[PDB]
């Protein structure tokens, strides 16, 4: 999930966008 | 700025700056 993927390493565009609505 | 580590608030803020009027979902456990 997001965490994983962006706290516990290194987030992306590419990954924060696929949480946007 | 979305290229590093991003916990807690500092998540929900880069989230809240990228979507815009999108708006996003923040889903920490799953």
């Amino acid at each position: 999930g997001i965490v994983e993927q962006c706290c516990t390493s290194i987030c992306s565009l590419y990954q924060l966008e696929n949480y946007c609505n | 700025f979305v290229n590093q580590h991003l916990c807690g608030s500092h998540l929900v803020e880069a989230l809240y700056l990228v979507c815009g009027e999108r708006g996003f979902f923040y889903t920490p456990k799953a």
